[PDB]
């Protein structure tokens, strides 16, 4: 019975779900460039740059 | 193509090119200007085409300084005011008295500004009466009404603009004349709910004596 803290010691020895949530992360942190990016368009007002 | 070159198509060849929406094009009659005698001549198939169409986008950039800028059009083939005549005198050294009466005089068209802005305007030279000697053939037309007093807004209720001409070439047989033409006029308002744009119109001509 794992401690909540630990649950993913269960893949320091399967590799390809290592990569797999490897690839999971960066797909995360790429959904966060491309929502911000867009949220920022639809925010920024480019009406004086001075 | 010339007068003759487009005359001599069929209906079923114009149809699906783009070839009816142009001015023919005129031959060499460069610098004629001693070739013109008098007369009280009208013209048979006065038609202008334009080219480019610049809005005076008056919001600020650099500083208290606005300019023209180049824009796409939107509607489709929709210029190129044909048919118009009246009365147009040639006089002694080549003071051409233009006149305009009839025809179809108008086209309304809408063009953006980069920003996602939708403008509509119309295109009218009804009623012009230029009197000049060929450089700058000066006057004023009339912009009548965007929409007709009888429109429903969308909830059911409810000027002079400037215009120089310039010629270029002459065929002093035929008359044919040709030259370049520039205009500025307002913008649609809705009726003083948006303030107008000025909109500046550049492109050639075509005229026919007789
Ligand atoms: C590069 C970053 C990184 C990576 C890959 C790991 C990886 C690991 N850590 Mg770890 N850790 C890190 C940074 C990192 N750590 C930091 C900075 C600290 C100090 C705060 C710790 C403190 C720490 C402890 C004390 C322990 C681990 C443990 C572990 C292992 C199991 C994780 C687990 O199941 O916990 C699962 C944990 C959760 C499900 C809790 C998540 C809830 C968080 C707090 C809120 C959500 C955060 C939110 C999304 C914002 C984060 C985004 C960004 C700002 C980072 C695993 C190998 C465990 C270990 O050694 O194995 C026995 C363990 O006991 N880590
Ligand atoms: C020469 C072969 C090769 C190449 C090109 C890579 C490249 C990479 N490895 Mg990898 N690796 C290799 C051999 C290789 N490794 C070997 C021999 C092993 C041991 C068996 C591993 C074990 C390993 C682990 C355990 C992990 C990686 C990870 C990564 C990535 C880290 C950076 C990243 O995610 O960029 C971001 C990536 C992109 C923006 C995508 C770019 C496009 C790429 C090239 C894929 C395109 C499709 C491609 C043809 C499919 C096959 C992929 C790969 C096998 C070539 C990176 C793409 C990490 C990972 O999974 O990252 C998610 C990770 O945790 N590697
Ligand atoms: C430099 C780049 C970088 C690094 C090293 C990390 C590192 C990490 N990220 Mg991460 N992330 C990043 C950039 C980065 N992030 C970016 C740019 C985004 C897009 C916004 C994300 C979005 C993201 C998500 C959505 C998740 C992670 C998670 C994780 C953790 C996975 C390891 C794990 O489970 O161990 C155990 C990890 C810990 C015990 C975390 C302790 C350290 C953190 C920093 C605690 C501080 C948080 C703070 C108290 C506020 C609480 C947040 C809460 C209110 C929401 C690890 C700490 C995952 C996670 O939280 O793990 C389950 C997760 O679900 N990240
Ligand atoms: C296809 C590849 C690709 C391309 C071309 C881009 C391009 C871009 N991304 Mg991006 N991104 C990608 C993949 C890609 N991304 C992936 C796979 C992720 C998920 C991990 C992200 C996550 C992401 C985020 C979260 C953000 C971007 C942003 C950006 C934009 C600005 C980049 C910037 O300032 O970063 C600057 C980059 C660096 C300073 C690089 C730091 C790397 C350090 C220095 C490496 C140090 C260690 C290294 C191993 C060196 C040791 C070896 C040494 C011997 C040489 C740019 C258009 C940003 C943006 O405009 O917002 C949307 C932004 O915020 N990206
Ligand atoms: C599948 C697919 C698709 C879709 C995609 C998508 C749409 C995705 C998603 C995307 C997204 C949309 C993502 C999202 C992202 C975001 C995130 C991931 C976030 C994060 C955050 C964080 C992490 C934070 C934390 C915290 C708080 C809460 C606040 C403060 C700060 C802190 C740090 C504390 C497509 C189309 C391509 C097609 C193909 C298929």
């Amino acid at each position: 019975g794992l401690p909540w803290y630990r649950v993913h010691t269960v893949v320091i020895n399967d590799p390809g779900r290592l990569i797999s949530v490897h690839l999971m992360h960066t797909a995360l942190v790429s959904g966060w460039a491309g929502s911000m990016a867009l949220f920022e368009i639809s925010v920024f007002d480019p009406s004086d740059p001075v | 193509l010339t007068f003759d070159e487009i005359q001599g198509l069929t209906y079923l060849q114009v149809k699906g090119s783009g070839i009816a929406n142009t001015c023919p094009v005129l031959e060499s009659g460069t610098t004629n200007l001693k070739e013109l005698k008098a007369g009280s001549y009208k013209l048979e198939n006065f038609c202008i085409e334009p080219t480019s169409f610049t809005v005076k986008e008056e919001s600020q950039f650099k500083g208290g300084e606005t300019e023209f800028v180049k824009t796409k059009l939107m509607t489709r083939l929709t210029y190129t005011l044909d048919a118009m005549s009246g009365s147009f005198k040639v006089g002694s050294d080549g003071s051409a008295e233009l006149k305009e009466d009839d025809g179809i005089d108008y086209a309304a068209t809408t063009v953006q500004l980069p920003g996602g802005e939708r403008v509509a305007f119309l295109f009218t030279i009804k009623q012009f009466d230029g009197k000049g000697t060929l450089d700058n053939i000066k006057g004023d037309f009339l912009v009548p009404s965007y929409r007709g007093s009888s429109f429903l807004d969308p909830k059911g209720r409810g000027l002079k603009g400037s215009a120089v001409f310039s010629v270029a070439k002459v065929d002093p047989v035929t008359g044919e004349i040709a030259g370049v033409f520039e205009s500025i006029q307002p913008s649609d308002t809705d009726l003083g709910a948006k303030p107008p744009k000025d909109i500046k119109v550049t492109g050639l001509w075509y005229a026919q004596l007789k």
